[PDB]
C-alpha cells in the first residue's frame, strides 16, 4: 500500500523481508492500477528485480521476481523496452535450466511477452539462443499447461512479418510443429495452426519452407474439423499458402483440399464463408488447370449463390473470384460461368458505395465481352435483361476517374445499339 | 495475362500478444488438506459411497496438495497445487463438470474434465466457476431462481462441461453467490451475470421484474459492467475487491467505500428498510473513517464481515442462532461486534450458519445445527461462537473455511513444529 517502501525492503539481507517485499510486489497488477506508469519506472524498482532474479537456492524469490517482470512486460512496448534494457533476458535463459518447474514456466511466460512485443525484440531474443532450449522441453511427459505456454511462445516467434523471422529459427521450429499438429488437445492445435498461419503470411519463401516440411498433407484435413476455431485457423493458413506461386497452390490442391469447401461455403459463420470465398478467389487467379479444378468441384453455383445472398464482404471476395476466373480462364470456362446465371447477381453489385468492387465488376464484364466474340450480342442482351446496363449507364458520374472512363468505354464499345 | 495473388486483411489476432498473469490478494497459495463435515446425502463430503454423514471433520483423499477449497450448495470444489480442479457432489445440474455416468463416481473426488492452470475457484448453488492464470473465466453447471431453470449462458440450457465466458478483458477475481456470478477485472470493471430476480446483479434496474421470456434472460446472461456516476469524476467507478452473498453482492472500491445490492428482506444489507436494492446503493451504515473493511461474507438471510483490525461484525436475520450475539438477541440491521471472537484472520458464511478463522489457526462455528454443520456433534441450535474440535484438528491450523447448504469444508495445515 506504500509507493516506494519495497526498494528498501528488497535491499535487506533478511530473506523473509526480501521474500515478502517481492511477494507484495507480485501484487503489482492491482498495485499498478492506482498510480500511473512514469513514477515507478523512474525510482528504480526494476533493477532490484533482476539482481534477486540471479540468486539461486531461493526459488520463491526468483518466482516472485519473474512474475513481476512478466506482468510489467505485458504493458506498452515502452515498458517491455524498459525490461530488456535491464539485460534480464540472459537470466531468464539461465532460468530455463532450473530444476523447479514453476521457475521454468514463469521464465517461458515472460520470454513469451518480450518476444511478442515486436520483431526487433524477437530477433534479440533469438540471437541469444532461446529456440533450441524452448523446443527441448517438448516431451510426452510435459504438463499440458506448460506446453500451451510453449506453443504460445512459438506463435509469438512466428509473428511480425515486417522483418520475417530468421530462416534458421523456422528451420528449427517446423519439426516441433509437425509433432504438435497431431496432438489431441484443441487449444494446442489451434495455436500450432496459427503459428503456421503467420509463417505462411510471411511470404513466398516461408511458404515454400512450410511445404518442404511435409506438414501440408497433415494441415489440409483440418478444414473439416469439428471445432470451428481449428477450421478458421487452418483456412487462413492454407489460404496464405495459396497466395504464393502456381505450383505451391497445386500442392495445396493435390492434397484434395477442394473436397472440404462445399461445407465451408455453406457454414453458418459468416467469417468462414468470407475466408473460403477468398481462398477460391486466389485459386481462380492461378493457371487454367486450377480453374478447371475449381469448376470440376461443383463449387461455382455456391460461389454465385454467396455472390447474390451473402454478406458484403463475402460478396466482395466472390466478385474477385469471378473477375480472376474471367481474366485467367479459357473461353469455354467463362462460358460455363455464364450459363450458371452469374450475370444478374454479378451485376447487381454495381450499386454499392465501394469503388473497388465496382472496378472489379466492370473489369470482369469488360473482359467477358472482349473474350466472347460471336455471342457478344447474346451476352449484351443478357446484361440488358437483368437491368445491369441501366446501372452502368448511371455509373458514368464523377465518383472516380476509372469507373467513368472504363464504364463508358464498355458502353460505347459493346452497347452501341 | 494473369492477375497476381491477393493477400488477406489482418484478422482479429486471437493469440494476439503478451497475456497478463493475474495476481490478487484473494488467491490462496499455502498448500493444505481438505476436511468435510455435515450431511453427505448426495456425496458432497467426498468420503465414499457408503458415507452419508459426518458430524466432525474428516480427511478427504486428494492425490495432490490443495491450495483452495470452496463448498457449493450441494457440491464441493477443490483447487490443487498443480492447478487442476477436483469436484465432488451433486451432478444433476452439471456443477461438477465431469462424467459421473458410473454411479459412485460422484461420491468421491474426481478430476474435472478441464486442462488448465486454475488459480481461483468459486461455487454456488448449482454452478461452478473457475479462474485461470491468464485471466479468462470458465463456468459450468446451471443457474436457478425461485423459479425453474434459467440456463447458464444460452437461456434455458445448462452446461455439463466447462464453458469459457469469452471476454476481452482479463479477470483477476471471481465470486459466486447462490445463482449469480461477479467477475472483478484488472482494470477495476465489475462484470455480473446470472439471475437478477432479487436484484443481485445491480445493472438491471426496476425496468423489469422476472420477465419469464427470452428477452430478459437474453439481457441477463451476457456479462456487462455496472456503470455509476462518480459525482464529479469522469469515467466510471473503479473497484478494489468484491464479495458475494447468497442473493446479494458487496464491492470495495479504491475510494474505500463499500457498495452492495440485493435482497434486504431481513435487513441483511445494512439498509434501514426491507426495500429491494436494484441499484448499488452506498451504505451509510458502513461509513467510518477509522474502520477499514477487508472481508465480507453472507448466507441466504444473514451477513458477517470483518475489518482491518480483526474484529468480525454480523447483521441480518437472527433466527436459529445464525448471528451468535447474545443467546437470543433480537433482529439487528446494523453491524454488531462479537466480543467473544479473538483476532480473526478470515470470516465465512454458510446457508444458515457462520464460521470464523482466527490468525492463530483456531476456527469457530455458530448457527443452525440441524445438518450438524457446527462440528460440535450436537444438532442443538448453537447461539454462541463455539470452537470446533476434532482429531483432525490436533496439531493443525485452519487455513480456510467454506460452507454450503448441508455441509461445510475446511482447509487445514500441519503445524510448523516437528
Amino acid at each position: 500500500t506504500s509507493l516506494e517502501a519495497i526498494v528498501q525492503n528488497a535491499s535487506s539481507d533478511n530473506q523473509g523481508i526480501q521474500l515478502s517485499a517481492v511477494q507484495a510486489a507480485r501484487k503489482l497488477l492491482s498495485s499498478d492500477r492506482n498510480p500511473p506508469i512514469d513514477d515507478l519506472i523512474k525510482s528504480g524498482i526494476l533493477p532490484i528485480l533482476v539482481h534477486c532474479l540471479e540468486r539461486d537456492d531461493n526459488p520463491s524469490l526468483q518466482f516472485e521476481a519473474a512474475w513481476a517482470l512478466t506482468n510489467i512486460a505485458s504493458g506498452t512496448s515502452e515498458q517491455t523496452q524498459a525490461v530488456v534494457q535491464s539485460n534480464a533476458v540472459p537470466l531468464f535463459l539461465r532460468l530455463l535450466h532450473s530444476p523447479h518447474q514453476n521457475v521454468c514456466e514463469q521464465a517461458v511466460w515472460a520470454l513469451g511477452n518480450i518476444i511478442g512485443d515486436g520483431p526487433q525484440c524477437r530477433d534479440y531474443v533469438i540471437s541469444l539462443g532461446v529456440v533450441k532450449p524452448l523446443l527441448s522441453f517438448i516431451s510426452p511427459s510435459i504438463p499440458i499447461t506448460f506446453l500451451r505456454n510453449v506453443t504460445w511462445v512459438m506463435v509469438n516467434l512466428c509473428r511480425h512479418k515486417d522483418p520475417p523471422p530468421p530462416m534458421e529459427t523456422i528451420q528449427e521450429i517446423l519439426p516441433a510443429l509437425c509433432v504438435l499438429i497431431h496432438h489431441t488437445d484443441v487449444n494446442i492445435l489451434v495455436d500450432t495452426v496459427w503459428a503456421l498461419s503467420y509463417l505462411t503470411d510471411a511470404g513466398n519463401e516461408q511458404i515454400q519452407m512450410v511445404i518442404d516440411s511435409g506438414i501440408v498433407p497433415h494441415l489440409v484435413p483440418l478444414l473439416s474439423h469439428q471445432e470451428v476455431k481449428v477450421q478458421t485457423a487452418a483456412l487462413r493458413a492454407v489460404g496464405n499458402i495459396v497466395t504464393g506461386t502456381d505450383e505451391q497452390t497445386q500442392v495445396v490442391l493435390n492434397c484434395d483440399a477442394l473436397s472440404h469447401f462445399p461445407a465451408l461455403l455453406t457454414h453458418p459463420k459468416e467469417k468462414i464463408n468470407k475466408e473460403a470465398v477468398w481462398f477460391l478467389s486466389n485459386i481462380t487467379a492461378g493457371n487454367q488447370q486450377q480453374v478447371q479444378a475449381v469448376i470440376d468441384a461443383n463449387l461455382v453455383p455456391m460461389i454465385i449463390h454467396l455472390l447474390d445472398k451473402g454478406d458484403f464482404g463475402t460478396q466482395k471476395e466472390a466478385a474477385w473470384a469471378i473477375s480472376n476466373l474471367t481474366i485467367s480462364g479459357r473461353k469455354d470456362q467463362v462460358a460455363y460461368l455464364i450459363q450458371q446465371n452469374v450475370i444478374p447477381p454479378f451485376c447487381n453489385l454495381l450499386t454499392v458505395k465501394d469503388a473497388q468492387v465496382v472496378q472489379v465488376v466492370l473489369d470482369g464484364l469488360s473482359n467477358i465481352l472482349k473474350m466472347a466474340e460471336d455471342e457478344a450480342e447474346t451476352i449484351g442482351n443478357l446484361i440488358e435483361e437483368c437491368g445491369g446496363l441501366e446501372k452502368i449507364e448511371q455509373l458514368q458520374n464523377h465518383e472516380n476517374e476509372d469507373i467513368y472512363k472504363l464504364a463508358y468505354e464498355i458502353i460505347d464499345q459493346f452497347f452501341s445499339s | 495475362k494473369r492477375i497476381a495473388k491477393r493477400r488477406s486483411p489482418p484478422a482479429d489476432a486471437i493469440p494476439k500478444s503478451k497475456k497478463v498473469k493475474v495476481s490478487h490478494r484473494s488467491h490462496s497459495t499455502e498448500p493444505g488438506l481438505v476436511l468435510t463435515l455435515g450431511q453427505g446425502d448426495v456425496g458432497q463430503l467426498g468420503l465414499g459411497e457408503n458415507v452419508m454423514e459426518r458430524k466432525k471433520p474428516a480427511l478427504v483423499s486428494i492425490p495432490e496438495d490443495v491450495v483452495q477449497a470452496e463448498a457449493g450448495g450441494m457440491h464441493t470444489v477443490c483447487l490443487s497445487k498443480s492447478g487442476q480442479v477436483y469436484s465432488f457432489g451433486c451432478n444433476d445440474e452439471g456443477a461438477l463438470g465431469r462424467d459421473t455416468s458410473v454411479e459412485g463416481s460422484e461420491m468421491v473426488p474426481g478430476k474435472v474434465e478441464l486442462q488448465e492452470k486454475v488459480v481461483q475457484v468459486s461455487a454456488g448453488d448449482s454452478h461452478t466457476a473457475a479462474l485461470t492464470d491468464d485471466g479468462r473465466v470458465f463456468l459450468w453447471g446451471s443457474f436457478r431462481d425461485n423459479n425453474g431453470v434459467i440456463g447458464l449462458l444460452e437461456p434455458m440450457k445448462k452446461s455439463m462441461v466447462p464453458v469459457q465466458v469469452q471476454l476481452d478483458v482479463p479477470v483477476v477475481k471471481v465470486a459466486s453467490g447462490n445463482d449469480h456470478l461477479v467477475m472483478l477485472t484488472a482494470d477495476g470493471d465489475l462484470y455480473t451475470l446470472g439471475c437478477g430476480e432479487q436484484g443481485q446483479l445491480g445493472r438491471v434496474p426496476e425496468l423489469f421484474a422476472n420477465r419469464g421470456g427470452r428477452q430478459g434472460l437474453e439481457r441477463l446472461l451476457v456479462p456487462k459492467c455496472v456503470m455509476l456516476k462518480s459525482r464529479g469524476s469522469r469515467g466510471h467507478v473503479r473497484f478494489q475487491d468484491a464479495f458475494c452473498g447468497a442473493y446479494f453482492t458487496f464491492a470495495i472500491s479504491h475510494e474505500g467505500h463499500v457498495y452492495g445490492f440485493g435482497l434486504s428482506n431481513y435487513h441483511q444489507l445494512g439498509t434501514p428498510g426491507t426495500e429491494s436494492c436494484f441499484i448499488p446503493q452506498n451504505l451509510t451504515s458502513f461509513k467510518n473513517s477509522t474502520k477499514s473493511w477487508v472481508g465480507f461474507s453472507g448466507g441466504q438471510h444473514h451477513t458477517v464481515c470483518m475489518d482491518s483490525e480483526g474484529k468480525a461484525y454480523s447483521l441480518g436475520r437472527a433466527e436459529y442462532g445464525r448471528l451468535g450475539l447474545g443467546e437470543g438477541a433480537e433482529e439487528k440491521s446494523i453491524p454488531t461486534l462479537i466480543s467473544r471472537l479473538p483476532a480473526v484472520s478470515s470470516v465465512a458464511c454458510g446457508a444458515s450458519v457462520g464460521y470464523a478463522v482466527t490468525k492463530d489457526g483456531r476456527v469457530f462455528a455458530w448457527g443452525m445445527g440441524t445438518n450438524y454443520q457446527l462440528g460440535t456433534g450436537q444438532d442443538e441450535d448453537a447461539w454462541s461462537p463455539v470452537e470446533m474440535m476434532g482429531k483432525q484438528l490436533e496439531n493443525r491450523v485452519v487455513l480456510s473455511v467454506s460452507s454450503g447448504g448441508q455441509h461445510t469444508v475446511l482447509l487445514v495445515k500441519d503445524k510448523e513444529q516437528s
